[PDB]
């Protein structure tokens, strides 16, 4: 029990922190994505 | 004395104490014969200030000229003359400028004649705000479209945002006294969001496909629903989705032939 509910903490850890993570990742990710857009959306009005 | 450019031309560097003295700048200027005056006149080229007062709180009002920052000035010395202007420095800038500034170049940082690298191009985008004004399914429907447009989404990290894998991790419907402790259903739910695939819980008209976890005994209602539905639905081998972990690699279109 001991052995096998420490492990289980040690899980709970790293999913929080791959969950973080992979927030954190797709956070840049989408914010990177709106600013390309922006900048995609104005060199589209000036070409127009 | 050393560039005899900035002679004939007025400067008004009535302030400007945080990166340099002011007297230094009026030294520095005079090297170079800049006219040093102590108040704005309508024959300046250019207002030069550190810290905001009201006088360029006035010229902000009273649209006389531009409250350049020291920093081009710093921009000038180091290159030992002329810095042509950019949409980083001034403050407050005369629409005269404004449009020969939109006549050859954007209305943020990026200009014609000046390419902007990694780090000038993330300081654009920083000084862009960033805020939510689009919703989540029309940001991506578009992202998703312009990456289609020009051959984007064959990146080999995201290639499920199409592809809305509905994940059936509930065994009934509308039931919240029960909850999967301890189960890998967080594990594949993981795997789907790190390509950029996001699951859904409720059925909707959007969902397009219907994926059961390893109890894959129902074969019966997949038989009975072939016939029903007219949506023929595709469901793959459980070692695809482990392929992502063991090969890491995605799956070429030559396998799909006859």
């Amino acid at each position: 029990q001991k052995e096998n509910e420490r492990l289980l903490r040690d899980w709970n850890d790293v999913q929080g922190r791959f969950e973080k993570c992979v927030s954190a990742k797709e956070a840049l990710e989408t914010d990177l994505y709106k600013r390309f857009i922006l900048v995609l959306n104005e060199k589209k009005t000036k070409i127009r | 004395k050393i560039s005899n450019i900035f002679e004939d031309v007025e400067f008004c560097v009535m302030s400007g104490t945080d990166s340099q003295p002011k007297p230094d700048l009026e030294n520095r200027i005079a090297e170079f014969g800049g006219y040093i005056v102590q108040n704005p006149g309508p024959d300046t080229y250019c207002v030069i200030a550190g810290s905001e007062n009201i006088r360029v709180k006035n010229i902000i009002l009273s649209n006389k000229h531009d409250v350049v920052k020291p920093a081009w000035l710093l921009e000038c010395f180091k290159t030992k003359s002329f810095v042509p202007w950019q949409p980083r420095f001034m403050i407050h800038m005369c629409p005269s400028t404004k449009e020969h500034f939109a006549r050859e170049y954007d209305c943020y940082g990026d200009s014609y004649f000046i390419d902007t690298d990694l780090n000038q191009l993330k300081e654009v985008f920083s000084g862009i705000k960033n805020s939510n004004e689009q919703t989540p399914e029309e940001m991506a429907s578009l992202i998703a479209d312009l990456e289609y447009r020009y051959s984007w989404d064959c990146s080999p990290l995201s290639m499920f945002r199409r592809h809305t894998v509905y994940l059936d991790s509930y065994a009934v419907i509308n039931d919240l006294s029960t909850k999967n402790e301890g189960t890998r259903l967080a594990i594949k739910a993981l795997e789907l969001r790190f390509h950029g695939a996001k699951v859904v819980s409720c059925l909707a008209e959007g969902v397009s496909h219907v994926i059961i976890g390893e109890d894959h005994s129902r074969v019966a209602d997949f038989k009975a629903f072939r016939r029903t539905f007219k949506r023929k639905f595709k469901i793959l081998k459980e070692s695809w989705v482990t392929d992502s972990i063991d090969k890491c690699e995605l799956q070429e279109e030559n396998q799909y032939l006859i």
